[PDB]
């Protein structure tokens, strides 16, 4: 469950 | 950290319906798995069909789907088509990297089943005089795609010094494979029988030979 | 049409580094993350990284956090992976795939990949050996036996075969490459007429013709 900035 | 597990092999019928799963080890999979699916078609053609769990990418069919079964994702086919026959892929997002599964491979069946025809070739007397023996047994037009080779020397299962190629899909749909046992010249020289056993579905199809 | 075009194969020595590249076309290059995938027959797939064009932001699987490293292009709009101490662990297939993230969510397109192939192994000529008949359709072959790198090319009677052909593909026996063909004729042209085989081996630049006969 996710990481940067999408 | 997690590894995916999909279905080894499935077989359908064109116009059914087929589900694909995807069981993740660290738990239950989730909304926040993002699940991924991908179909593998011959000639390495990757396509992205399903993204964050039930999100068809634009342009993939309308009978593809994806979604949750349980404590996994699945990957579901209404109507199944002749040109869904490919392998699909499963990948799982685990907090900043994905994961992806073994793989199923997918069998619409697009025409009727056939035995392989099978045919062994004892080594040429071209490559004896190299010290070395091959025996090559030629695989074709059996479908599904998947085939089990077994040899033997003098009746007995043989063991070491052999390689399969992996299926490979013909023009007409079927697949095609060759095996390979490989001898010292005087190892085959040692030995009177020779034969390739194929498995096809239960159903063995055999060429044996005598030096 | 959105394509993502990658050298189909490249050799290597162990030891070094390759720049593998994947060009991109179809689309505004900038607007989508690009992905890197390994695969080894056995293994599955592997997720090795994500860049994406605009920062060059990079999100590395912690595994590869040194041996790669993506890179991108812009005016070319060209992504890229350098692969850096390379070693027999290396050899594999490396896929590029695009991922879109805003305005919907997952992997879309995907380039071929480049099989890489990481050896110091000389080159060495395929030996052809003729594949005739076990005694109403006859199968005949033709072995083209270990030869390194790939790849050799096989033809029949010149072009004159068409069907009943079959090139199988190439398994590995001892680090060197190893593959064969096949043709089925209807039995009223064998021996009778008679079959060649045509093989070729760029990296050690030979060719080999063989005519099929019942020995």
């Amino acid at each position: 469950p996710p990481y940067p900035a999408w | 950290q997690a590894v995916v597990t999909q279905e080894s092999a499935l077989t359908t019928s064109p116009g059914e319906t087929v589900t694909l799963t995807c069981r993740s080890s660290t738990g239950a999979v989730t909304t926040s798995n993002y699940a991924n699916w991908v179909q593998e078609k011959p000639d390495h053609l990757f396509t992205g069909l399903i993204g964050g769990t039930n999100n068809r990418a634009p342009g993939v069919p309308a009978r593809f789907s994806g979604s949750l079964i349980g404590d996994k994702a699945a990957l579901t086919i209404t109507g199944g088509q002749t040109e869904d026959e490919a392998i699909y892929f499963c990948a799982l997002w685990y907090s900043n990297h994905w994961v992806f599964g073994g793989g199923t491979a997918l069998t619409v069946l697009g025409q009727p089943k056939s035995s392989p025809s099978v045919t062994l070739f004892p080594p040429s007397s071209e490559e004896l005089e190299t010290n070395t023996a091959t025996l090559v047994c030629t695989i074709t037009d059996f479908y599904p795609g998947v085939v089990t080779v077994d040899w033997t020397v003098d009746g007995t299962p043989v063991t070491q010094g052999m390689e399969t190629t992996q299926p490979s899909k013909q023009s007409n749909n079927k697949y095609m494979a060759s095996s390979y046992l490989t001898l010292t010249a005087a190892a085959w020289e040692r030995h009177s029988s020779y034969s390739c056993q194929v498995t096809h579905e239960g159903h063995t199809v055999e060429k044996s030979l005598s030096r | 049409q959105v394509q993502l075009q990658q050298p189909g194969a490249e050799l290597v020595k162990p030891g070094a580094s390759v720049k593998l590249s994947c060009k991109a076309s179809g689309y505004t290059f900038t607007s989508y993350w690009m992905h890197w995938v390994k695969q080894r027959p056995g293994r599955g797939l592997e997720w090795i990284g994500r860049i994406d064009p605009n920062s060059g932001g990079t999100a590395y699987n912690e595994k590869f956090k040194s041996k790669a490293t993506l890179t991108v292009d812009k005016p070319s709009s060209t992504a890229y992976m350098a692969l850096s101490s390379l070693t027999s662990a290396d050899s594999a297939v490396y896929y590029c795939a695009r991922y879109d993230y805003y305005g919907g969510s997952y992997f879309d397109y995907w380039g071929q990949g480049t099989t890489l192939t990481v050896s110091s192994g000389g080159t060495t000529p395929p030996s052809v050996y003729p594949l005739a008949p076990g005694s109403s359709m006859v199968t005949l072959g033709c072995l083209v036996k270990g030869y390194f790198p790939e790849p050799v090319t096989v033809t029949w009677n010149s072009g004159s075969l068409s069907s009943g052909v079959h090139t199988f593909p190439a398994v590995l026996q001892s680090d060197l490459y190893t593959l064969s063909s096949s043709v089925t004729v209807p039995s009223s042209p064998w021996p009778s007429e008679t079959v060649t085989c045509n093989v070729a081996h760029p990296a050690s630049s030979t060719a080999v013709d063989k005519a099929i006969v019942p020995r």
